[PDB]
């Protein structure tokens, strides 16, 4: 790759979340998520395998039937009332229908089970990519709109999401396809609270950003793709169990981090709207997902599993990685709750 | 010689452009005469018809504002016979 | 009323066929020191009237491996098009006029490919296949240029419509400013009608017919005749557009023999054409019309969107 | 205008029920898709030449442009598919269950 | 350089053309005393009717009448 | 006449669902041809040309590529049709019945707002411009290069880039 | 966890490179003669093709 | 309706013509006649195999032309508008960006065919 | 409106053609051009909570406008009853109703 | 020799004559010795049915000038 | 819900012209400089109102003005009119620049004797 390619394909990456933001038009959101996934997928094949290949295909023909249903609605909208953007004087089929379409791409239950597979098959640079940046501009267009989403369905697509999250990546071994599910689970998050506020959601986007970056960073630095590969950190990079732990355990949801701060934030808007037992079951089955995170934290940090005899040889090298950003990040991922009255409003 | 004959053919433009401009009066008033000679015929025949069902109000209209809508094909050619009404829709798509 | 000038355009431009292609064996065998059919009739006028009526009394061919639907399909689409691309020309009057005439040529003549493809696709033959895939190159190749240089040309004219270049032509021929893309446009009509230098579809050298392979006398006169009609039917587009023939509101007959003598001297060309030069191979065709005539293609689309700018020349809107 | 409407939403719906509903061939997939797209193009021009707004007519020419590009991606990948594979076929790109 | 201008004008004259009236293309505008005149004629044209307004009393700079010598001219175009 | 327009809508949904039964692409490319034909027929029933030319030029030349890519990628050695299969051909017909069905039973249960077909005819052109002069379609799209130059830019962007994408894809 | 229906279950690679089935050569052949006008009348000439 | 009636005498004209091909002409059918030619001999395969195509990227580059021209083609509209300079700099910026990316398909030999 | 950046460049790259009462080719007029620009300018200031019951009239009205659907059962019901009648012999329509009129002008 | 050709030149020039000749001279005898009525706007199809109803019998080509203003 | 008024078919009665376009469009240029007066009361009247029934007695003072001007043209020029716009209707779009020698005389008659 070249880099005017390099440069061509990145900026139409970036370009396309910023349309669907500084947008008014429904249809210039739709052009924005199309140079979006346009963009991303040679990134994606670049590696040139089959496994590449068809996490390109299985991620191109998902979200292209995504667009046609959010193309369908817009042209729906506007033979009605003969507007483009939304309005409170519109079909209820039309808003939920595009709510259905928008969670398709995003990756939401029970429109999920492409998202593992498309991230198990690609580069980790990628994933992290297709996990933050992509899951933008879908959420600008819900939050554009969330006088109008019904809560019956975001909130069963939410609970949705929870469960299948937890159950999913409870036994995967691939850590890949642990932060897909992770993915999952923060979106069923970030959409049960959307209706009510979504100054909330924004904040759980930015938590869960800024708290899967350096874990894919931390997989990068050794090409880390399996629970028995980052075992081996103790003997490569142990500088790294330290933020590890504390990411992974907040990423679950535990005191006195800042990844805790979302869930209970939400818990709390959610009952001064009389949602007990949605707050209450997502709790429940974020614990599910913590226990994953322990279970690997385990395998990683609290125990020494075995090494190799040319692991030495790694020892012998040196590094030039991480960055600043990942200590950046890492740090304010877990050492920020004291600090949520900033964060909250 | 394209810049000076696409010159004077806008010239020649400009004069059909300047003749359409003072016919389009009469042809306006013709239209806006017609159009309600139209409508006052299709009264006069919902009248008749419709004058013993319940609850009909003849030139009731379909909206609370009182200023003028102008009519669209479908009233002011549904009453008359189907000919009449495709040459308004089709006529002028299916060349002279 | 309308009847009768169907069949007063549609019955010559069959006979012109039939003696188009007389025309051309005669040509090509005085060119080639030869003389070409005069037995048949006086000088050969009955050779086609033979040609046509012996395919039609022969035996046409339902092979085993087939799909008959489009094999029987594809030429009566091809005779079709061929003679309903006839109808909105004016000569100088059309018997439908059309505003956007020049859309209607187009998407018309694209489609005609597709007569080529499912014949092709359908005898299920090697070479039948191989002609499609040459066809599809072909189009692939043509079509990009085809529709700049037409643009480039009417935004001087004003619309699509074809009627309206004849007022355009009014004082003075469109090849002046447009020789350029005359040239181009000459070419690529060449090529749309697979025709010499670039009978690639049908080439006989390395396919033995192409799509015709399978296809036997009934179709197969059907093909030709779409051939030898759509070759007429451009060199009247290229006359039309860039040739303008005099156009006296009292006097539409000297118009309608003028455009006649452009057209039989623009297909006369196109018979030179075919006796004076080799055949091409089908990717040279692909990198001419991609390294030679689309990049002057978009310079001069540029410069005649600039030159009625800098001129004040831009044209009327009718 | 109404049934109009009325029996190019069925259309569209048609074309997306194909769309979900795989074969062997991915490529019929994708023409599910471009029948998608004509549809919805279809309905848009029409409703602008109902409402005569020109000012809206803008936008069908955009959708079949980002339609043509996702076409294009769609036969490139297709092409890397057939060239691993063989074959554009959708039961042998299932090796990512781990 | 020029040896290379003019091998290319010697081997590869299309792209040299194509090149050449690009950049007339996108020059000439800028130096044709008779580009301003392209919006004006465009504006000239009377697509749609010209509105009529009330006469307040206090409008002297605009006619009464077509052949009312007030108003835009369009002698610059009667005579080109 | 005034069954016109609603037998061209039936046609094109007729030609989706012999696509979305999804028969060899050949025959699939054929029927998308045929939509796009009536489609370009329907909006020029609904008073615009331009557009109906340009989607069927365009649909055009996407069936050539697609007619050359099938015959490299998405053949077969006996490829499927609409009456090859018994269960597609009967589901076919089987929706040809179900539209019938729908349509004659929402005429009756339904209101008029969706399907009159007494009234049919009467709804296609609302109002017009009988003393105009600037109406064609291409105007708006012309607009394009005026005032949404938004949409032009980002279009061509669209293309440019996926010039580059296409390039980067099929990359060995 | 180890289920039914994932014993067949193979860990991935390490590369996410598979070993692939080497799918041969389909080589459309073709009899270029005889009977064919460029032949000169007596060959056959059975070729392979790649288009 | 004038264009539908010419364009129906057309298809029927034709199709006159093909059914008096098929039914006018004696026929003897037989296997050996019926059956596929492959200059003189038996085709080893059949055609409804992959044959592989070397101009894929100037294919898929043709689409995206097509839509260009699709763009370009309001301009006999767009030059009568009076902001004429936003029309000219739209049309010359598209008809560079066209070149130029067709330009970048060149040197990274998009437009040369496989082998 | 999630990145105001154009009310704050002061611009319009997708704002000035979102409906129909907006500015279109050579100030010619989209129908239902009046309601909407009502509708609009009561729903200004006041938010589309209050929008909904507020400018619930002038919505309305502007729905029939791009719909139809009560003209479309007014004229349906007149035809329906007109049927009736022509089908039991009550009704006979005057000449200008049959093709036979007065054309003018 | 080489003018043993003009015979099936001529025969085709004759033959793509007649279209031209045969459409005009007939759209002359349909639209009363006018030239057919071109509609490429609205407004001229608007005038032509204007003249189309004030003519006696509706067809536009029936020409009523200042006889009929009295 | 409220009832929609509308004139009756003797309100909206006139002295109509029932006379062609040719003819019109070779007297308009004429017809705009001695009617402006009452052609533009009658339309500014109509863009102001948007209403065709309040807005209908201007309308029928441009038909009246209208009939005179072409009363005017029948009693002195007739015939060199007679000849313009028979002239100009031949036209498949009734052009001017095909019948200019015609044009003058008509012009010069109206010039000299109105
Ligand atoms: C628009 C496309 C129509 C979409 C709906 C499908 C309607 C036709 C389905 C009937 C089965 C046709 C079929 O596929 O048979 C295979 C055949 C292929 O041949 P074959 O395999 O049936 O050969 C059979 C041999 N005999 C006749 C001896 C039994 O192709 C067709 O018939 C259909 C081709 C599609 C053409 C559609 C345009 C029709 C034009 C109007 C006439
Ligand atoms: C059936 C199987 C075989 C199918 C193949 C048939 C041959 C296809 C030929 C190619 C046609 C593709 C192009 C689409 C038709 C052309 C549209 C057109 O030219 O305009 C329609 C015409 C009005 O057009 P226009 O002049 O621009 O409007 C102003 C007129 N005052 O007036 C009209 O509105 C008439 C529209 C009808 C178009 C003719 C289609 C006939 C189909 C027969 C089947
Ligand atoms: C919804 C409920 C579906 C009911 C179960 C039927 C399962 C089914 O047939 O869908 C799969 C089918 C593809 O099946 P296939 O891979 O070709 O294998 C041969 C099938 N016996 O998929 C298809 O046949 C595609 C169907 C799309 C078109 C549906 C339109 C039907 C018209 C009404
Ligand atoms: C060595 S060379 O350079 O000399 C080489 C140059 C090329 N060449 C040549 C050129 C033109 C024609 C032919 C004879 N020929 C005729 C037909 C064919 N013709 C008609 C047909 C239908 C209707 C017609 O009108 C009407 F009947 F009235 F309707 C008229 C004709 N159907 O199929 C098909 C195939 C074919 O080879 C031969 C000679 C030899």
């Amino acid at each position: 790759m070249n880099p005017i390619t390099l440069a061509i394909i990145y900026f139409t990456i970036f370009l396309g979340p910023v349309i669907t933001m500084s947008s008014t038009n429904l249809m210039l959101m739709w052009v924005g998520l199309e140079f979006s996934l346009l963009a991303i997928i040679p990134m994606l094949i670049n590696k040139k395998n089959p496994r590449s290949t068809e996490a390109a295909t299985k991620y191109f023909v998902t979200q292209a039937t995504a667009s046609m249903i959010i193309l369908l609605a817009i042209v729906l909208n506007y033979k009605q009332l003969g507007t483009w953007m939304f309005q409170q004087q519109t079909n209820g089929l039309i808003l939920n229908m595009t709510l259905m379409a928008l969670s398709m791409k995003l990756g939401l239950a029970p429109f999920h089970f492409w998202l593992p597979e498309v991230t198990q098959g690609i580069p980790l640079h990628m994933g992290l990519i297709l996990l933050t940046w992509q899951k933008i501009a879908p959420l600008s267009i819900l939050i554009q709109i969330y006088p109008l989403l019904n809560s019956t369905i975001i909130l069963m697509l939410a609970i949705t999401s929870i469960f299948m999250g937890a159950w999913g990546g409870l036994n995967q071994t691939q850590m890949r396809k642990i932060m897909a599910y992770s993915s999952i689970a923060h979106m069923g998050w970030m959409l049960a609270i959307l209706p009510y506020n979504p100054s909330l959601t924004l904040l759980n986007l930015m938590i869960y950003i800024i708290l899967t970056a350096p874990m894919f960073m931390a997989l990068m630095l050794n090409n880390s793709m399996t629970i028995n590969s980052i075992s081996l950190l103790w003997n490569k990079t142990p500088a790294m169990l330290t933020m590890i732990s504390l990411m992974l355990l907040s990423l679950g949801g535990l005191p006195p981090l800042t990844g805790f701060l979302p869930k209970w934030i939400i818990i709390t808007e959610l009952m001064k709207n009389n949602c007990l037992i949605m707050a209450t079951l997502m709790a429940m089955m974020a614990l599910l997902n913590l226990f994953f995170y322990t279970r690997l934290i385990y395998s990683t940090s609290l125990t020494m599993f075995p090494t190799n005899n040319n692991s030495k040889m790694m020892t012998h090298q040196t590094k030039t990685k991480p960055n600043l950003m990942f200590s950046t990040l890492a740090i304010m991922s877990t050492m920020t709750l004291p600090l949520a009255p900033q964060l909250i409003t | 010689r394209m810049m000076r004959w696409n010159q004077e053919r806008r010239r020649l433009l400009i004069e059909d452009l300047e003749a359409r401009i003072a016919l389009m009066p009469l042809f306006q008033a013709e239209k806006d005469r017609r159009t309600l000679q139209i409508l006052r015929e299709n009264l006069e025949e919902e009248a008749i018809i419709m004058k013993d069902v319940p609850n009909w109000k003849v030139g009731e209209s379909v909206f609370h504002t009182t200023r003028w809508v102008p009519p669209l094909i479908g009233e002011m050619y549904g009453l008359r016979t189907k000919e009449e009404m495709s040459n308004a829709n089709f006529g002028f798509t299916w060349y002279t | 009323m309308f009847f009768i000038n169907i069949l007063t355009l549609l019955v010559p431009i069959l006979i012109a066929m039939a003696f188009l292609t007389l025309v051309e064996r005669k040509i090509l065998g005085y060119m080639q020191l030869r003389k070409g059919p005069n037995i048949v009739g006086p000088y050969g006028i009955l050779q086609p009237f033979a040609d046509a009526m012996k395919l039609f009394m022969k035996e046409p061919m339902r092979p085993l491996t087939t799909s008959m639907s489009l094999f029987i399909i594809a030429p009566t689409l091809s005779l079709t098009l061929a003679l309903s691309l006839w109808v909105p020309l004016p000569m100088p009057h059309p018997l439908i006029n059309l505003n956007l005439g020049i859309l209607f040529i187009l998407a018309t003549s694209s489609l005609s490919v597709y007569s080529i493809l499912w014949s092709g696709w359908a005898s299920n033959s090697k070479y039948s296949l191989f002609g499609a895939l040459r066809a599809v190159a072909q189009t692939i190749s043509y079509e990009v240029t085809m529709a700049i240089i037409l643009l480039s040309v009417l935004l001087m004219n004003g619309s699509y419509s074809l009627q309206t270049l004849i007022t355009t032509q009014e004082h003075m021929w469109l090849l002046l400013p447009a020789w350029p893309m005359a040239m181009m446009w000459f070419i690529s009509t060449l090529a749309e009608t697979n025709r010499a230098p670039f009978d690639l579809t049908e080439g006989e050298s390395e396919l033995v017919s192409g799509f015709n392979v399978e296809y036997a006398a009934g179709p197969f006169a059907l093909f030709f005749m779409a051939e030898y009609t759509n070759i007429i039917l451009m060199n009247a587009l290229t006359t039309i557009i860039f040739l303008g023939p005099l156009y006296y509101i009292n006097l539409p007959e000297l118009y309608s023999t003028n455009f006649m003598m452009e057209a039989l001297l623009l297909s006369s060309t196109f018979l030179w054409i075919r006796a004076s030069y080799p055949r091409f191979r089908y990717d040279q065709l692909m990198h001419l019309l991609w390294k030679n005539f689309l990049p002057l293609t978009l310079a001069l689309c540029m410069w005649h969107i600039s030159l009625p700018i800098f001129t004040a020349g831009v044209p009327p809107y009718m | 205008m109404p049934s109009t409407f009325f029996n190019l939403t069925m259309a569209f719906s048609l074309s997306l029920l194909g769309t979900l509903m795989f074969r062997s061939h991915l490529m019929s997939t994708l023409l599910c898709l471009e029948g998608m797209v004509l549809s919805l193009f279809i309905m848009t021009s029409v409703t602008s030449l109902n409402s005569n707004s020109m000012s809206s007519m803008p936008i069908p020419i955009t959708i079949l442009v980002f339609a043509a590009c996702e076409a294009a991606v769609g036969l490139a990948l297709l092409v890397k598919v057939s060239n691993t594979y063989g074959t554009d076929y959708v039961q042998n790109l299932n090796l990512l269950q781990c | 350089i020029s040896a290379f201008l003019k091998n290319a004008w010697a081997k590869e004259p299309v792209l040299v053309v194509s090149f050449s009236v690009w950049g007339l293309a996108i020059i000439m505008p800028m130096i044709s005393p008779y580009t301003k005149y392209a919006s004006m004629i465009n504006k000239a044209t009377p697509y749609n009717y010209p509105v009529p307004v009330r006469d307040d009393g206090n409008m002297p700079d605009v006619p009464s009448h077509p052949q009312d010598p007030l108003g835009p001219s369009l002698d610059w175009l009667k005579n080109l | 006449m005034n069954n016109y327009i609603f037998v061209l809508s039936s046609l094109f949904l007729v030609g989706c669902l012999g696509l979305a039964l999804k028969p060899s692409p050949i025959y699939g490319g054929l029927g998308l041809i045929v939509s796009g034909f009536v489609g370009c027929l329907m909006v020029l029933g609904f008073g615009g040309s331009f557009l109906g030319l340009m989607v069927f030029l365009i649909y055009l030349g996407g069936m050539l590529v697609v007619f050359g890519y099938t015959t490299a990628m998405a053949t077969e050695e006996y490829p499927e049709t609409w009456g090859s299969n018994w269960l597609i051909l009967g589901f076919l017909v089987l929706g040809v019945i179900m539209e019938v069905f729908l349509i004659c039973v929402l005429n009756y249960y339904d209101e008029v707002g969706v399907i009159n077909l007494d009234g049919l005819g009467d709804w296609l052109m609302y109002e017009v411009d009988d003393v105009g002069v600037m109406l064609e379609g291409g105007i708006g799209v012309a607009a394009m290069y005026s005032c949404a130059t938004w949409m032009m830019v980002v279009a061509g962007w669209s293309l440019f880039a996926g010039i580059f994408i296409i390039i980067e894809i099929t990359r060995d | 966890y180890p289920s039914k229906e994932t014993a067949h279950w193979k860990p991935p690679p390490w590369n996410d490179v598979d070993i692939l089935k080497e799918k041969a050569v389909t080589n459309m052949t073709l009899n270029f003669g005889p009977q064919h006008p460029a032949a000169h009348g007596v060959l056959r000439l059975v070729l392979e093709l790649s288009g | 309706m004038n264009l539908y009636t010419v364009i129906f005498i057309n298809i029927l004209l034709s199709l006159t013509l093909i059914l008096v091909a098929f039914w006018l002409p004696q026929m003897n059918l037989y296997s050996e006649k019926a059956n596929p030619y492959e200059c003189g001999f038996d085709p080893t395969s059949s055609a409804r195999l992959p044959f592989s195509m070397k101009f894929f990227l100037v294919a898929i580059t043709f689409l995206l032309f097509d839509l260009e021209i699709a763009l370009l083609l309001p301009l006999p509209w767009a030059i009568q508008t009076i902001k004429t300079s936003t029309m000219m700099i739209m049309a010359f910026i598209l008809v560079t960006i066209l070149s130029l990316g067709l330009a970048y398909e060149w040197t990274q030999k998009g437009l040369e065919w496989t082998e | 409106p999630f990145l105001d950046i154009q009310k704050k460049l002061g611009i319009s790259l997708d704002r000035h053609f979102m409906f129909l009462s907006a500015e279109q080719p050579y100030k010619n007029a989209a129908r239902c051009h009046a309601f909407e620009k009502e509708w609009i300018e009561c729903a200004h200031g006041i938010g589309g909570t209050r929008a909904k019951k507020e400018c619930k009239i002038e919505f309305d009205d502007f729905e029939e406008c791009l719909l139809r659907y009560k003209t479309m059962r007014r004229m349906h019901d007149i035809k329906k009853q007109r049927e009736k009648l022509m089908k039991e012999g009550k009704y006979t329509p005057p000449p200008h109703h049959s093709g036979r009129e007065e054309p003018r002008p | 020799m080489w003018f043993e050709i003009l015979p099936g030149l001529a025969i085709m020039g004759v033959c793509l004559v007649i279209p031209g000749v045969s459409t005009a001279y007939i759209h002359k005898f349909t639209n009363g010795g006018k030239e057919k009525r071109v509609a490429r706007v609205q407004y001229q199809w608007y005038l032509m049915e204007r003249d189309r109803r004030i003519s006696g019998v509706n067809r536009y080509y029936v020409s009523k000038g200042l006889e009929n203003i009295d | 819900p409220g009832i929609v008024e509308l004139p009756t078919l003797e309100e909206l009665k006139v002295e109509e012209v029932k006379v062609s376009s040719a003819v019109l469009k070779a007297a308009a240029h004429h017809y705009g400089a001695q009617c402006d007066k009452t052609n533009k009361e009658f339309m500014l009247c109509r863009w102001e109102e948007k209403d065709p029934r309040r807005c209908l007695k201007e309308g029928k003072l441009v038909n009246g003005c209208a009939l005179n001007f072409f009363r005017q043209i029948k009693s002195h020029c007739a015939e060199p009119f007679t000849e313009y716009w028979t002239c100009l209707d031949y036209s498949n779009m009734q052009l001017f620049r095909h019948c200019r020698q015609q044009q003058a005389k008509f012009d010069q008659c109206v010039l000299d004797k109105l």
